[PDB]
């Protein structure tokens, strides 16, 4: 066992989502241009 | 965002009865109570709903920080503008939220002259 | 180098202040912790600071292998010393550290009974 039950409670006990991402991408598509 | 008055939380919109008038909470002159632990309440500040019982901007919207605080459809401060005596400047109330996250309710109280429960049409969880 | 003791690497060279005594940490008797990744901390060995907070030679400078070791202010043993009762034998925080080169600044923790943040003079990065 370890301290992590805490997330046994985030089983079917658990609906939320919020997020922002893709930062990086946008640079790996500005380097979209020259990888080699 | 809207600073002063606006509905990004959604503070409050919805369709009221009353107890004794059958009717949407009609200009509820606001008296706003905060729980403490030993359950008594303290008054905040004054105000006079909507016909619908809404009342917004008593301060600014992100500016107010957060905490025990309410749109009580208060009976006490209301009633009195009709005449007749109230007995709930407050109740002494458990009221239990927020275990696995936070949901749009408010506290849009019954309007009856003694006392109040809390009338509201209810909405799903919905962002 | 400097075998056993010395000062190659700047360990440990600062000016502290007490949460309870409001002076700097003076003879702090040192437990090491190291910290898992269940978060969890376990003692290394025994020590006594000087009036400034600072303990060196526990083990030789260069032999000691590196890893997730410290010079800990300890609240558990230092504060034993004066008869009262501590809390913090270590703390379960998170530390982050290293993303693009090595500084230079060791845990030189608060001196308070039951717990402890870290007290230094903070100073730039210099070589």
């Amino acid at each position: 066992d370890s301290g992590y039950e805490v997330h046994h409670q985030k089983l079917v006990f658990f609906a939320e989502d919020v997020g922002s991402n893709k930062g990086a991408i946008i640079g790996l598509m500005v380097g979209g241009v020259v990888i080699a | 965002g809207p600073t002063g008055t606006g509905e990004s939380k959604r503070p409050l919109m919805v369709k009221v009865l009353d107890a004794v008038r059958g009717s949407p909470a009609i200009n509820v002159a606001v008296h706003v109570f905060r729980k403490a632990a030993d359950d008594t309440w303290e008054p905040f500040a004054s105000g006079k709903t909507s016909e619908s019982g809404e009342l917004h901007g008593l301060t600014t919207e992100e500016e107010f920080v957060e905490g025990i605080y309410k749109v009580e459809i208060d009976t006490k401060s209301y009633w009195k503008a009709l005449g007749i005596s109230p007995f709930h400047e407050h109740a002494e109330v458990v009221f239990t939220a927020n275990d696995s996250g936070p949901r749009r309710y408010t506290i849009a109280a019954l309007l009856s002259p003694y006392s109040y429960s809390t009338t509201a049409v209810v909405t799903n969880p919905k962002e």
